[PDB]
């Protein structure tokens, strides 16, 4: 769900 | 003449945050394995670095004025290190998320950060590093913030909620609300540096870059051609030229006047982070941040 992770 | 050269290149883990030192010959990088460097460009030695943490490292700034640099964590911890002595003047947690990134006031002590907890936070340093406001208002992810560097009294905030905010430090509610039209949010925001235009720039996953007059709030420009997530666009502070890079591995240098594209350039890195500009322009210095390392380049 947390997008942009890396 | 655009006549770019190569000053320093290394490789290391992605680099997601990279500046300037304003007069040592140094960049400070740091890294998605929460390592950060400190590098002198010149000699192409290293003057410190340190494993900060665990978790990746997106935000770092240099503090010149203090002998500082500032960097923030996934682990939602900001800490303040003096380059010098190597000693952890502060290590704080900021948010309940990840820190994006981090802007430091050009005269006045204070530092905001920007976070996935959806909130813009000012921090100063002469007050034992209390919080002293908390700016609410974002839907998503706070990407990117900037100081207005003629009105430092104001900043911008960048979102994936696709709006830029505009805000007052004595203020609860933006001066303002830019609707960017990218529908895929906003990575980055920068300002245009010189009085002769109030422009702002803005890059998003939706593979667009576009110009802002901040008084009118329209659109001036869009400038397409990245063929994945835009990280960054900036203006140079000296040069004619806006820089932007991108997921696809790629730098694009582009016509700050006719807003065609003048340069492309495969560094051999993969993937764009993250940018920096020498804060006086010495030598036209940039520097970027990619997968596999970074580079220093001479933009003549």
């Amino acid at each position: 769900e947390k997008v942009h992770v890396q | 003449k655009l006549d770019i050269k190569k000053t320093f290149s290394n490789r290391s883990d992605r680099v997601k945050g990279i500046d300037f030192h304003p007069t040592e010959p140094w960049v400070l990088t740091t890294l998605y394995s929460g390592r950060v460097e400190i590098w002198n460009y010149e000699t192409q030695v290293e003057v410190r670095s340190i494993q900060v943490t665990e978790t990746p490292v997106r935000a770092g700034k240099f503090i010149a004025r203090k002998n500082w640099i500032i960097v923030g964590s996934d682990d939602f911890r900001i800490r303040v290190f003096n380059y010098n002595t190597g000693e952890k003047v502060v290590d704080f947690e900021a948010h309940p998320d990840y820190i994006r990134s981090i802007a430091v006031h050009p005269t006045k002590p204070y530092v905001l950060s920007g976070s996935d907890d959806l909130t813009v936070k000012l921090w100063n340093w002469e007050n034992n590093w209390a919080l002293e406001q908390t700016f609410e208002g974002h839907e998503h992810f706070v990407m990117c913030v900037a100081f207005n560097p003629k009105d430092p009294s104001t900043f911008a905030s960048g979102c994936l909620d696709r709006t830029v905010k505009v805000w007052s430090l004595g203020q609860s509610t933006p001066n303002f609300t830019l609707t960017t039209g990218q529908e895929r949010g906003v990575n980055y925001v920068d300002y245009y540096p010189l009085p002769d235009k109030p422009y702002m720039i803005t890059a998003s996953d939706d593979l667009t870059i576009k110009i802002w007059d901040y008084q009118t709030k329209s659109c001036v420009a869009t400038l397409e051609g990245h063929m994945s997530n835009v990280s960054f666009a900036v203006f140079h502070p000296t040069l004619p030229i806006i820089i932007s890079g991108s997921e696809d591995g790629t730098l694009k240098i582009w016509n700050s006047s006719t807003y065609k594209v003048e340069k492309t350039l495969n560094v051999g890195l993969e993937r764009s982070w993250c940018i920096a500009t020498h804060p006086t322009g010495r030598k036209n210095y940039i520097a970027s941040g990619f997968d596999n390392g970074f580079t220093v380049l001479s933009l003549a």
